[PDB]
């Protein structure tokens, strides 16, 4: 437990409320869909495998993205070129060595240009605002991972796996707070693995019941539950390697009694 | 962007330049940091991403406030409030008669209680020194240049190995520790808590080994009964020469009994040891805490 820690959490609890895109956004955005943006989601999990990025990465970009969208009408042709901005963005914060905008221009397959890509990425800081220090699922996931007894790997694994998959579906997880989807699935990998419920210690730290994490739970059961049939997969791949211990695998429980 | 009349040069940190202006209009005096971004290669630098975004979200009495982006697309520029002086400058011109311990007390108290707010909000500095560290005419003195800060997670995890300037770098650095947190930002204040009471820099090595060798003449070789694990790190060699523990009163005179507690607790080499800044606040050193303002 090192000497900040509940600090920290108690000002994430602060930022990620000032942090949150507008919840309806795509409704309003007349030529992208939920759909598309879930392709481009799980290509960019794609992207952070290939150059061995950290999943903090991978978060930091989607809120970029959702945040942008909230504010920008986009086309769909150009909807890339913002994700790929997100991406260099989140790799300057986050990385030790992010991949040089060369890198992001070639894995686009050259549909953009390295002008455009730099252009965008200004665009985006200017919308934001820059302010890049958002509160992610994975700050909250680490921590409430503290509060296990003892440590579980499997657990970890499979709650980061399943703070990923949400990442994937604007509706229904834009609703909810990265602390509360932390909460969702730590409780969910947990209950899966070895029985064990959300903890008291847990519920102490954070102000949150199972009766609160219910309606989330209730989502990501479902998501879970479905994860083999949804149209996008790089995820479940990712989590297939024995470096996440295999824990897509698993059998997600038929019930949560809750 | 035309508002601004530069007045003059007041420092080059890590990245770009950083000018004394006054706005034409309200006549207010600020400092003006100019980053250029000549378009053609890789972007807005992530040393600049990392200053601006962290220091939206460090607003403290304490801390160097950032007032305005301007964000042109040729040149970035960051309008910051004006302090007058360094620490560095302060302390040369008092090499001979030294600053009033007073002022020693309320200064690192109130560098204290600006890295306390940093780390509580998971952001680690990595450059603390004398000369990034800003003093106006009341008696304030404030964290500047956060261009080598990073926000840092619950818990860390590798960083960037390259941090922190050679004479204020922490032995888990210099030693090679796969991992870092905010104990390396409480050494460099030890450090400058030291310089501000002898006049001169505590450690200044000319290489990393020449850094270790003069941290270890003054508070002994490290082994495993002071810290568990050196002799297994990466970059410790057997061949270390051992020298033995100088005394706090020979290095440190002017310093009573509470002083070379607190100051001892800042340079323990064990991390894990090394006291918070939120803790070091509570120390006895503290009770008689003024807010001196200096001749200036
Ligand atoms: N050389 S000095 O007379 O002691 C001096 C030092 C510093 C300043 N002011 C200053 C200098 C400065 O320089 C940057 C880059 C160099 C390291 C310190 C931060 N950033 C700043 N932000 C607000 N005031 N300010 C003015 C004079």
């Amino acid at each position: 437990v090192p000497d900040y820690h509940e600090d920290i959490h108690t000002y994430l609890r602060e930022m990620e409320v000032k942090c949150k895109p507008k919840v309806g956004y795509m409704k309003k955005q007349p030529d992208i869909t939920n759909s598309m943006r879930a392709i481009l989601v799980d290509w960019l999990v794609e992207v952070g495998e290939e150059y061995k990025l950290q999943n903090e990465t991978l978060h930091l970009a989607v809120n970029y993205i959702d945040r942008f969208l909230s504010s920008m009408s986009v086309l769909r042709g150009k909807l890339q070129l913002v994700g790929t901005a997100a991406m260099l963005l989140a790799s300057k914060f986050e990385e030790i060595y992010p991949p040089e905008v060369a890198e992001f221009v070639y894995i686009t397959d050259d549909t953009y240009t390295k002008k455009q890509v730099l252009r965008m990425e200004h665009l985006v800081l200017k919308v934001l605002t820059f302010d890049l220090a958002a509160p992610t699922v994975n700050q909250f996931l680490t921590q409430y991972f503290l509060h296990q007894q003892p440590a579980n790997c499997k657990v970890e694994s499979l709650a980061m796996f399943l703070g990923e998959l949400s990442l994937i579906d604007a509706d229904p997880y834009l609703k909810y707070l990265p602390s509360v989807i932390a909460g969702a699935a730590f409780h969910l990998a947990l209950y899966t693995v070895t029985g064990q419920s959300w903890p008291e210690s847990l519920i102490r730290k954070t102000g949150y019941t199972l009766e609160s994490l219910k309606p989330c739970l209730m989502d990501l059961h479902q998501t879970y539950l479905k994860a083999p049939q949804h149209a996008q997969q790089s995820i479940r791949e990712k989590y297939k390697n024995s470096k996440y211990h295999g824990v897509s695998l698993l059998n997600p429980p038929e019930t949560l009694n809750l | 962007m035309e508002n601004f009349q530069k007045v003059e040069k007041i420092g080059e940190g890590t990245y770009g330049v950083v000018y004394k202006a006054r706005n034409k209009l309200t006549g207010e005096v600020v400092a003006l940091k100019k980053i250029r971004l000549d378009t053609e290669t890789e972007g807005v630098p992530s040393t600049a991403i990392r200053e601006i975004s962290l220091l939206k979200e460090l607003n403290h009495p304490n801390i160097v406030k950032l007032l305005d982006v301007i964000h042109t697309e040729n040149k970035l520029y960051l309008v910051f409030e004006f302090l007058h002086q360094d620490l560095k400058k302060f302390m040369d011109a008092s090499a001979l008669t030294g600053i009033p311990l007073p002022l020693i007390k309320s200064y690192l108290f109130q560098l204290l209680q600006g890295l306390a707010f940093c780390h509580s909000h998971r952001v680690l500095h990595r450059d603390l020194k004398p000369q990034n560290l800003l003093i106006n005419t009341e008696g304030a003195i404030k964290l500047a240049d956060f261009g080598l800060a990073r926000a840092f997670g619950v818990p860390v995890r590798t960083y960037t190995h390259e941090v922190v300037t050679l004479w204020y770098r922490a032995p888990e650095i210099l030693l090679g520790c796969k991992y870092y947190s905010t104990a390396v930002d409480i050494w460099s204040l030890g450090c400058i808590f030291a310089e501000m009471v002898t006049r001169r820099a505590l450690f200044p090595g000319d290489s990393e080994i020449d850094q270790l060798f003069r941290i270890f003449r003054t508070l002994g070789t490290p082994d495993e009964v002071v810290w568990p694990g050196v002799t297994s790190m990466p970059d410790y060699k057997p061949s270390f020469p051992k020298w033995a523990r100088q005394d706090f009163s020979k290095v440190v005179p002017p310093l009573d009994e509470d002083g070379r507690s607190l100051l001892s607790q800042m340079l323990h080499y064990d991390p894990n040891k090394r006291i918070s800044a939120k803790a070091a606040l509570a120390h006895p050193f503290f009770q008689d805490v003024t807010k001196p303002v200096p001749h200036l």
